[PDB]
């Protein structure tokens, strides 16, 4: 009757248990947050584990006879019993009173459990944004914009990605002060305008839960949390508050002097500059001339390096000294064959873009000279 | 047949049900209604004064569908989820449990994430004065620029240990220990609503024994009901308070001064039944005499430590010449000197009080 | 440079922001208010964002130095706030500050906050490097003599009418705790929009949050204010101060006073004060103490102090506050 | 200066087996200083290694083929741990030197030296039960797996299991301060009276780990006496587990 009946081989239960064991750290803020929520319903077992900030749920199909139910069981206990059985063990878990009875041949366990209804409240989510996209684009967005995320900053909002979910072009933006990275991809369907800031703990988990396959990535975004969906595994992450500086407002609109250069040669030059770079402010200067890029590396130890790059330019003479890491990681994320860019004197943003596509862009500001 | 504990069953649910702390309630209401709520509110009072109750009511005011206001509503979703202790984003932290700077940092990593429900993510830390200095500095650093929907509630019994810099970040409220009148009236209301037969003198004894704390009054009321089968008479409360009495040294001084031998004997026998160490009793008797001498020298010698028995101490200082105080102090000093080598100290203390009574 | 007080910085800030501001003082409230005013004026003049760094033996000087040459992608201007330690700078921190001073430019409204530096720290390369145009603001706590005037002036500033009795009560309850004093003034303004804070109106909304040092108690004993001395003892005990340091300062100044009283019949008080290196501000107080205190009272005070220290150092430490109050009363007769 | 009271010329793998048989049942910083070590005993052509801590006993008695006078010395825990740290699984003929106060070992190209504990090791013979009538013989690996399964939920502060012995089935029951129960059943061949006996599952598991055999025999007397464990097909080493109170 009130006996959540459950029966599965341990092979189909080992991996989902490990998947839902992520948020379960050492000491949970709430006591019940140190447990797993087990639900047998509609011929499916749902495993839920939460950290009051992120939730991971794994679903497994059920073929053995069962009775629907729900119960919250100790995390590390249940995992230890499930893992400690011999290979091929057929675990049969039942609910008697307030106890999980785990039976397997001649082995019997009676674990103490918490009511299912006392596990926070994983409801009230009325998502206003819902979209499914291929894995390649989801990976590419964060490949493009992960480097430019600020970490351990007083401004909380700078520590997370911004998914700009508006119109049809889905965008991801990450600005670490001077560094700005934006990437736009068409997903297929129109949708209202939203700007959602996802914490680093959310995107770092997203990257581990994206794998190659036929996954549609049914992403549901609400006002305070974002949720991702693979067919068997689903994930939830809260959102970091604060506003966000408008990337489009700091994009160079008026100026039009364009510079073109290769990628790999710039890679080698900037990597050589980074080797034994400036001790304190590891940034170097450049003099842009007509179809010419001179780069100088200066150090507090008088160390000087000068190189000349043959490029395409149709503008004026400018002198601009940046931080090498910023442009290095910008080019690394852009990963194209040739880069178009613009940079002007005084205080003006250096824009870097793929010469073949405008789906991604980067903004870097030099230092004082 | 519930018969639940009257302490939490009668915790205030609306601000109008809080006894005392009227200025604090007015300030909170004014901040909630017209002004902009300060980013951090600290509470400091005595044991059983209302601190956590006020903080919980303020958090209820913060998160509610009616909006951020003083008296939001009744039986709403957020108000009920707080009253049942099941609210998600109403974080309740014991500072002593998380004095470590690492645990504090982990706690302060949660402020960035948005609230799950309501409007504001409210943190309620109890006994905040026990936080380590590094954890306290981290708390100040997160309080200088909090998120626009993240608020902190702090409580502590003794705010004197808090560094002054906490005043630079949070608005503090001090809750005055309730007097006999307010505690007695609240207990009378509780008993009237619970249909408990009682007498006003019993309520007065309970309130005086409470020493300003309403939680103490409620606990003593529960004990009185338990022993008296609901019939809370004056004699029952008096007897069960005498069972808990520990003012033996003061009564001994009063009776020895009054040359009341039989009273001193009864009180010393009661102290023996209490199983009190005799050396400690004699040294605290010496301390009481010294305090009487000092308050005779100047009225300001007294403090708030003896603010429970200050009336009798003032009377003793007024009525007793300093020469008698010096003689009694010398007698008790020599009695304590000779106590270890005496017979069983229950009678050594007796005979020292005898020598004191001899100066009649 | 330009050395000012909190009441003058507000007028100075409208004359044009300088290269750097040094907020020096032991009062958290004055430092906080001056920093807030500087930040507000900077925001009015175009400084949008601000960066805070506490100077620690593990300070990321590379981060701050890069911040000197860190431009602003979306922002335009920037400030830079430094929180000096309680003991001030040393060789390494002062060299870093000298380099930072060399790194100032049109932007970088460098703000420096901490406690007042010593004469040795005064004569330093970094301090002289910005010694042409920086603005230094003294933010020391007003003492007992000037506290009533200060609280009356602030009440006038806050559009609050205060009485002499209310001023005395606020100075008594919140001495050395002007943060709590301003919070109390704001609370009284909020509770009573009338503004006429009578004595009963302030008696019901203040709590004993004053903070004292052992030197405050020593000065109270020397002046002979028994009530003030007992209040200081109560505040120190509630704060949890170790009685050993109270006994140590008491012993030092009492031995000096006993020497002075013994030599008074031989040499005039002026030369005795001069030989014993007595500060000018306390010479009158100590002369008054010498005049009031007799040799018998000094011997009794030494006896009681010796008994108290013997009680403490024998690992008992029981009811030492009663003995301290006894000594306080004895020295105030 | 050395007077070899007892000199062994013994294969190093042999003493590796000897020490590994009894290493775990040893006292660490125990009050009884004589137990903070391991007893080397010599009886004719037999070398014996005994180690106990008051809750466990482990004796390994192995013939060596060479006759020596009877002797008994105690080598401290540090010395035997160092020897195991240095002892390897090779063919070098190890040479043990036993004097009045010191232990020495010539091992190929290495020398190991240590002092001896000044004390008398207790007589292990009386520790062994004198009426080993009841016998539980079962596969070693099955017992190890069952005990590990029953000890999954056992806590470090509360480590102990009750054995219910019946006609055939052996029941291992484990509880915890959290008040949750674990039970395992085995088809051990047995014939005797039903009984209940509690032991620390860690000690029993260590005993089974020391036995690299296909099956073991446990000798039992009653519910309050110690239990012996041995190889069902060899008598080279025996183990004693003292029961726990319930
Ligand atoms: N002002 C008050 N109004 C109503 N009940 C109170 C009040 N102060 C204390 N109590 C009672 O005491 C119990 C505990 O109160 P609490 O506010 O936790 O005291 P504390 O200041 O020591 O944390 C409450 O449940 C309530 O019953
Ligand atoms: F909860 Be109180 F401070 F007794
Ligand atoms: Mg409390
Ligand atoms: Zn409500």
């Amino acid at each position: 009757g009130p006996h959540m009946k459950f029966t599965v081989e341990r092979e189909h239960l080992l991996k989902p248990l490990q998947q839902v064991s992520g948020p379960l750290g050492g000491r949970p803020t709430l006591p019940i947050l140190g447990n797993l929520l087990l639900q047998v319903a509609d011929g499916t077992l749902s495993l839920t584990g939460t950290d009051l900030e992120m939730e991971m749920v794994a679903r497994v199909a059920l073929v053995q006879p069962h009775e629907p139910g729900a119960t919250t069981v100790p995390a590390r206990k249940f995992f230890d019993i499930c893992r400690g059985l011999p290979e091929g063990a057929e675990i049969a878990v039942q609910l008697e009173g307030e106890r999980m009875l785990v039976r397997s041949g001649r082995s019997r366990f009676s674990l103490s459990t918490l009511p299912a209804a006392d596990f926070p409240n994983l409801d009230d989510w009325q998502s206003e944004v819902e979209f499914t996209l291929p894995q390649a684009t989801m990976k590419r967005l964060i490949e493009a914009t992960q480097f430019s995320m600020a970490h351990q900053d007083v401004r909380y909002y700078l520590n997370g990605m911004l998914f700009e979910t508006e119109g049809e072009e889905l965008r991801t933006v990450a600005t670490d002060g001077h560094r700005l990275a934006v990437c736009s991809m068409p997903i297929g369907q129109s949708l209202p305008s939203h700007s959602v800031i996802v914490p680093r703990k959310g995107v770092i988990e997203l990257m581990r839960m994206l794998d190659g396959g036929d996954n549609p990535l049914r992403v549901q975004i609400g006002s305070n949390n974002i949720r991702a969906h693979v067919g068997d595994f689903i994930f939830t992450s809260k959102l970091v508050d604060g506003r966000f500086p408008d990337y489009r407002r700091v994009l160079p609109k008026n100026p039009d002097k364009h510079l073109e250069a290769g990628c790999d040669l710039l890679k080698q030059a900037f990597a050589r500059a980074a080797i034994l770079s400036n001790e304190k402010f590891r940034g170097v200067r450049l003099y842009v001339s007509e179809n010419q890029l001179k780069i100088t590396a200066n150090n507090p130890e008088q160390e000087e390096a000068e190189e000349i790059l043959d490029v395409t330019y149709s503008g004026a003479e400018m002198e601009i000294g940046f931080n090498v890491s910023y442009v290095l990681d910008v080019l690394n994320a852009l990963k194209c064959e040739n880069v178009r860019m613009m940079l002007t004197d005084s205080v003006s943003s250096v824009q870097i873009e793929d010469a073949a596509s405008q789906s991604a862009a980067y903004v870097v500001m030099p230092m004082r000279l | 047949m519930s018969y639940q504990v009257l302490a939490r069953k009668w915790r205030p649910q609306t601000f109008a049900d809080v006894v005392g702390q009227e200025h604090v309630l007015t300030a909170l209401a004014n901040g909630l209604s017209l002004g902009r709520i300060h980013h951090a509110y600290l509470f400091s009072g005595t044991r059983g004064v209302g601190k956590t109750s006020i903080a919980r009511l303020l958090a209820k005011g913060l998160n509610c569908e009616t909006g951020i206001t003083a008296t939001p509503c009744g039986v709403c979703d957020n108000c009920r989820e707080i009253e049942q202790g099941r609210f998600v984003d109403l974080i309740e932290i014991d500072a002593a449990s998380r004095t470590k700077v690492e645990d504090t940092r982990d706690l302060l990593d949660n402020v960035q994430y948005a609230p799950a429900r309501g409007r504001f993510k409210v943190y309620l830390i109890d006994e905040v004065h026990m936080l380590s200095r590094h954890s306290f500095n981290a708390l100040l650093k997160t309080l200088e620029e909090p998120p626009e929907h993240v608020k902190f509630l702090l409580a502590t019994t003794d705010p004197q240990k808090l560094p002054v810099t906490i005043l630079s970040r949070c608005l503090q409220f001090h809750l005055k220990a309730l007097d006999v009148e307010q505690i007695r009236h609240q207990l009378e209301h509780i008993l009237n609503e619970e249909h408990i037969a009682h007498e006003p003198r019993a309520l007065q004894l309970l309130a005086r024994a409470a020493e300003g704390s309403l939680r103490d009054a409620l606990s003593l009321t529960d004990q009185a009901i338990a022993s008296g089968d609901g019939q809370v008479s004056t004699q029952a409360v008096s007897a069960m308070l005498g069972t808990l009495d520990d003012d033996q040294a003061l009564s001994l001084v009063e009776a020895m001064v009054e040359a009341n031998g039989e009273r001193v004997m009864a009180l010393i026998n009661e102290a023996a039944a209490r199983g009190i160490e005799w050396e400690a009793l004699l040294v605290e008797m010496l301390g009481l005499l010294h305090r009487i001498a000092m308050v005779q020298l100047s009225p300001a010698a007294l403090g708030n430590d003896m603010a429970a028995i200050e009336l009798r101490m003032r009377e003793l200082a007024r009525t007793i010449p300093p020469t008698d105080i010096q003689l009694y102090y010398q007698t008790l000093l020599i009695g304590r000197k000779e106590l270890p080598y005496a017979p069983d100290r229950r009678m050594g203390v007796e005979m020292t009080l005898l020598r004191a009574l001899a100066f009649h | 440079m330009i050395r000012l007080y909190p009441e003058q910085l507000r007028a100075q800030l409208n004359e044009g922001l300088r290269a750097a501001y040094l907020l020096l003082g032991n009062d958290p409230l004055l430092l906080q208010e001056s920093q807030d005013a500087v930040r507000q004026v900077a925001a009015a003049q175009g400084f949008e964002e601000h960066h805070t760094f506490s100077i620690d033996p593990n300070t990321d000087w590379n981060a701050i130095f890069s911040l000197c040459q860190a431009m602003s992608l979306f922002a335009s201007r920037q400030t830079l706030l430094l929180l000096l330690p309680e003991n001030g700078p040393n060789a390494a921190i002062n060299e870093q500050l000298l380099t930072l001073t060399g790194l100032l430019h049109d932007d970088l409204l460098l703000i420096v906050r901490g406690n007042k530096l010593s004469k040795a720290q005064e004569n330093a390369a970094w301090f002289t490097a910005l010694a042409n145009r920086s603005v230094q603001v003294t933010c020391q706590t007003p003492e007992q003599a000037q506290l009533p005037r200060w609280v009356a002036a602030r009440a006038k500033q806050l559009n609050l009418e205060l009485d002499d009795a209310a001023n005395q009560v606020l100075c008594y309850c919140y001495e050395g705790n002007l943060l709590a004093l301003a919070q109390a003034l704001e609370r009284l303004s909020l509770l009573w929009p009338d503004g006429k804070l009578t004595l009963p109106r302030v008696e019901q909304a203040v709590n004993d949050a004053a903070h004292f040092t052992p030197f405050h108690w020593v000065d109270a004993l020397l002046m002979g204010k028994s009530k003030r001395a007992l209040h200081i003892l109560q505040q120190l005990r509630l704060e949890g101060s170790e009685p050993v340091i109270l006994l140590r300062t008491l012993q030092r100044e009492l031995l000096l006073l006993v020497n002075l009283k013994r030599q008074s019949a031989h040499t005039p008080l002026r030369a005795l004060f001069d030989k014993h290196r007595v500060w000018q501000n306390r010479r009158g107080m100590m002369g008054e103490a010498l005049n009031r205190l007799s040799q018998t009272q000094l011997r009794q005070a030494v006896q009681l102090l010796t008994r108290t220290e013997l009680t403490l150092k024998q690992d008992y430490g029981q009811s030492v506050w009663a003995e301290l109050e006894g000594l306080s009363l004895l020295l105030c007769h």
